[PDB]
DNA sequence: ATCGGATGTATATATCTGACACGTGCCTGGAGACTAGGGAGTAATCCCCTTGGCGGTTAAAACGCGGGGGACAGCGCGTACGTGCGTTTAAGCGGTGCTAGAGCTGTCTACGACCAATTGAGCGGCCTCGGCACCGGGATTCTCGA
DNA sequence: TCGAGAATCCCGGTGCCGAGGCCGCTCAATTGGTCGTAGACAGCTCTAGCACCGCTTAAACGCACGTACGCGCTGTCCCCCGCGTTTTAACCGCCAAGGGGATTACTCCCTAGTCTCCAGGCACGTGTCAGATATATACATCCGAT
């Protein structure tokens, strides 16, 4: 399905605490909708990439060292799933 | 007899097949591989070149100057998000100024 | 003109559609829904005509008559009922050994309708006193038999489940022809289907060799009781291997179409030339039913899922068509100008191919 | 307590927080919004616990790095406020524009 | 001293250019630059096709598997039209 | 010739337009001859390799300029400045 | 149930050689494991490349050393090169 | 600037539990022996070219001045945000049934490597002619101070 | 709102070397079999992601508000630049050489491949303690008082 919904799903004190983990006080209240679409433009790729190494693989699940797979591809690489 | 005829495109594939033969990339290849390689690359060479004929035509010179070739592949979009980390020699640079630095009056 | 080039959205008047089909030049589309009615739609009209509560178990097959005042439909019950167009009630009912696949009317005959029953041979049933006469078939009797007129319905070909295609009379039932498709290089092959045009008597055999091969049906009467297989065009997928479920014939004569599963690839050829032309774009995750063209206009139209995706060619007048003496295009070229500058006593009266599939007679307004 | 002046409190949850290891999005609003951007690529799929936990912890990780880059670029605005501009600003310098 | 002989993607491009605009000349400096991206693509998509295929424990290469690597690599509706382009040109291959 | 800042549109956009190199050859070719005494010593090189090097220079270069300039735009000032210059390396991911 | 292969008691080892009281934890083993494993296809392609690079067929010893001087930074490359070069003489050594 | 008070900060004390480290089995890889055959290095070479160098100059750089335009410091301000608290709410464990799907195994058949020779695609040498560089001058457009 | 001067565009008008096309002479690409085999089909096993619900509370929601600072405005002053000058070695074109990079030929020796047996490392139990969990406390810090 399509939903407009669960977009709002990172709700705004989560966006608060990477903040602070990032290391930043003053936050503007403009920029929980650009953190937002960066995120899903963002996880557009991966998830592209990764349905369709699953497709390819003749399976209908995805497992995680193939999620690993395709951040490999684009640069970003993850230790610690094989 | 020949075997790029055989589907009437222009690259070589005897030539490719060969070449990835003994390039190593695997020890074992089908039959499809090496012409679908060779029609890829016709379409991508195709694509490039007819927008190099464009370039050429606009200053009105017959031979292709590789600046032309940097501006056709500069001004597309999608050339640009597949040439990332690219340069070309003798390419120079399309021309931009940013828009906050234009002086003007009365 | 040539293929369609345009795509098109939906056409969901109910949620639920499962089998669709033109009825000479695209009227009316036979919706057969999986809850146990029948469906009536409108094409090149978006509407809808008649709801028909047929029984409970959901059907999967629809055809009409030749007269147009019959719904046949291959049930899944093995109700073999005759529901009328018109009041939308049951005409005539009878029950079947063996369910049905592929339900047609002779354009010339609707009196025997067309039955393929399974494990059995294929079976006439007429309408003038539902009576059934068992089709004549050669060797076994309890293969995956397919059955299906000609262009004029006057001979009638049958595909077996073993690698032998038989044709025999429509209404005599002289079974004087066979044909044994080829052997590959080591193994046989049986046949999955058969279908068939409305000019050129051509009809594509889909079998189990995962090719999809084309024959003509001139060429058995011609050479005997059997002869040697010779098809124009061995056409498959030599990419992915995509199975092959349903594919018809073209709007005009010259095209072939043929349709995946769920890869949704919907390729196209032309029977002169066995070149790809085009490749349809459907969005994966569904599984494609039916598919028949616009019998005279070329458009594609293919059911899947419940839902219907049609790629066509959309169409507006252009803005200079106001008068013929009036035109609004655009020349650089000096204008050329002009170079040439009764009574009667008599009132007005006067007010591919066509075969008869018409007379459905069911349009309410109200 | 007492209405404290802007930002003191901010800095010992910056001093907890840097120097803490755990994860700041949920879970099942993670995993409901993945399963739910992954149907128009295809419909029908499912996925594995591992991997989908996997795959936020990558996103925040690259989030993350955002608001360091940004950070400094602010610092450089001669403000210490975040404004939208900064992270265009950064998305366009990282080059991926 | 001794002559030797050099294979480049010369002669096939210039007939692409003649087919396409058969007006137009060429330099030897484009001639060369061309040869070049064209190296430079075979050689991405054989690797990674290659890559991919050592990923799923196959030994061998598909075409199928040429065709994933241009779908992950190509981006945009340039990636539909190659592989359509390609799919064209094997099915009118195969008949011959 | 007076108002300045109109002279530098003329010449920014009459090399816009110019594809050729910007540095004399003698100079960069004992350069690159004096790093690379610094690496070995007699080292012969190709007259073809050493201009393959001095236009990729440049194109490094010219990237890092622009990509300070609009570091300037954001800082609400038309001059560039060294510290744009750091913070255009520490931001690319380079340094 | 089947049989799959890792790095599991060979880096066990080497952290008892160098820490004999310090224990590790699954997720230490899984990212070690990746790290090696990531490091040796880099240096393994790039020492393929390298042989593709002169028309040669083979991949000897020192087709390595020049890989790990060309990828690994300064003072670890001469750290490994050393350590390597000391393993392959007393390997050869003594065969 | 200096001191007192509320309050989060890091520390010591029972304890308990599920993950960490250890002992067993044996089957699939790896080490031990042997061969031949195809890559490789090592002697020799000789012509391409890269280093070195010299005369002429002018296009380019180097240096000094005049000023105006832009960097930089400050000041009000009013407004958008961080802090704080009472309240609702969906996250988070908890634990249950199972079908749908992944995963392993015997199989046997269409499909890719070996190879021999051909013989035409394809690569190198020589004019050569025109697309294009060089040049001289008139027509054409922009700009800023009266 | 309008000139003087100052630049660029273009119309010839001419001379020259680079892309081109033909001839000649090769070498590796097919074709056809030939031979072994890698993966595809169908079956069976197992196991866990999903549908499902219960109950509890950490946290999100949203209002209240008091002020920190982003920003617009001012003034300031200082140094970058454009214009002019003198000054000079990058660049051009010409010489000459030796050396070493690319090529030829060759014998020799490292290794793919085969066969061979035995041993060590992962699946699988099984005991046990390192650190999370909750309690009481000295301490450093924001805030408020002078």
């Amino acid at each position: 399905k399509v939903l407009r919904d669960n977009i709002q799903g990172i709700t705004k004190p989560a966006i608060r605490r990477l903040a602070r983990r990032g290391g930043v006080k003053r936050i503007s209240g403009l920029i929980y909708e650009e953190t937002r679409g960066v995120l899903k433009v963002f996880l557009e790729n991966v998830i592209r990439d990764a349905v369709t190494y699953t497709e390819h693989a003749k399976r209908k699940t995805v497992t995680a060292m193939d999620v690993v797979y395709a951040l490999k591809r684009q640069g970003r690489t993850l230790y610690g799933f094989g | 007899k020949t075997r790029s005829s055989r589907a009437g495109l222009q690259f070589p594939v005897g030539r490719v097949h060969r070449l990835l033969r003994k390039g190593n990339y695997a020890e074992r290849v089908g039959a499809g591989a090496p012409v679908y390689l060779a029609a890829v690359l016709e379409y991508l060479t195709a694509e490039i070149l007819e927008l190099a004929g464009n370039a050429a035509r606009d200053n009105k010179k017959t031979r292709i100057i590789p600046r032309h070739l940097q501006l056709a592949v500069r001004n597309d979009e999608e050339l640009n998000k597949l040439l990332g980390r690219v340069t070309i020699a003798q390419g120079g640079v399309l021309p931009n100024i940013q828009s906050v630095l234009l002086p003007k009056k009365t | 003109q040539n293929y369609p080039e345009e795509a098109d959205g939906t056409l969901d008047c109910i949620s639920m559609a499962l089998t669709c089909t033109f009825n000479r030049w695209g009227t009316l589309l036979a919706v057969g829904c999986n809850d146990g009615r029948i469906v009536i739609w409108d094409f090149l009209t978006r509407g809808i005509a008649k709801i028909i509560s047929a029984h409970i178990h959901p059907v999967c097959s629809l055809c009409w008559s030749r007269d147009g005042h019959k719904l046949v439909s291959a049930s899944t019950d093995n109700i073999v009922s005759q529901w009328d167009v018109l009041s939308g009630d049951c005409d005539q009912r009878f029950r079947f050994p063996s369910p049905i696949l592929k339900v047609q009317y002779h354009p010339r005959d609707q009196n025997k309708v067309l039955v393929c029953p399974m494990k059995s041979a294929p079976v006439m049933l007429t309408l003038s006193d539902s009576k059934h006469v068992v089709l004549p078939v050669d060797d076994d009797s309890d293969l995956n038999v397919v059955a299906s007129f000609d262009r004029r319905g006057e001979y009638i070909y049958t595909g077996n489940a073993k690698g032998k295609i038989l044709v025999l009379k429509t209404d005599s039932q002289d079974l004087v022809a066979s044909f044994r498709v080829t052997t590959g290089t080591s193994n046989t092959t049986a046949i999955k289907s058969i279908e068939f045009a409305r000019k050129g008597s051509c009809f594509l055999i889909n079998t189990a060799d995962r090719i999809i091969r084309v024959y003509d049906g001139r060429e058995i009467l011609t050479c005997g009781r059997d002869g040697e297989p010779e098809p124009m065009q061995k056409l498959q997928d030599l990419v992915n291997r995509t199975p092959w479920k349903k594919c018809c014939f073209s709007g005009d004569g010259e095209y072939i179409v043929a349709g995946s599963a769920r890869q949704h690839a919907l390729y196209i050829w032309e029977k002169s030339i066995g070149n790809l032309v085009k490749i349809l774009h459907g969005t994966r995750g569904e599984l494609l039913l039916d598919v028949a063209w616009h019998p005279v206009r070329p458009i594609i139209a293919s059911i899947s899922s419940g839902v219907v995706s049609i790629w066509a060619q959309n169409q507006v007048e252009n803005w200079s068509a106001f008068a013929p003496d009036f035109k609004e295009l655009d020349e650089n070229v000096e204008y050329e100008e002009r170079e040439s500058e009764e009574d009667e006593e008599v009132d007005v009266t006067s007010v591919d191919e066509e075969l008869e599939d018409s007379k459905a007679l069911l349009y309410l307004p109200i | 307590p007492h209405r404290y002046r802007p930002g003191t409190v901010a800095l010992r949850e910056i001093r907890r927080y840097q120097k803490s290891t755990e994860l700041l999005i949920r879970k099942l609003p993670f995993q409901r919004l993945v399963r739910e951007i992954a149907q128009d690529f295809k419909t029908d799929l499912r996925f594995q616990s591992s991997a989908v936990l996997a795959l936020q912890e990558a996103s925040e990780a690259y989030l993350v790095a955002l608001f360091e880059d940004t950070n400094l670029c602010a610092i450089h605005a001669k403000r210490v406020t975040i404004l939208p501009k900064d992270i265009q600003l950064a998305r366009r310098i990282r080059g991926e524009r | 001293r001794r002559k030797t002989r050099k294979e480049s993607y010369a002669i096939y491009v210039y007939k692409v250019l003649k087919q396409v605009h058969p007006d137009t000349g060429i330099s030897s400096k484009a001639m060369s630059i061309m040869n070049s991206f064209v190296n430079d693509v075979f050689e991405r998509i054989a690797g990674e096709a290659s890559r991919l295929a050592h990923y799923n424990k196959r030994s061998t290469i598909t075409s199928r598997e040429i065709q994933t690597a241009v779908r992950l690599l190509l981006p945009g509706e340039l990636a539909k039209h190659a592989v359509s382009e390609g799919t064209k040109a094997v099915t009118c291959y195969t008949s011959a």
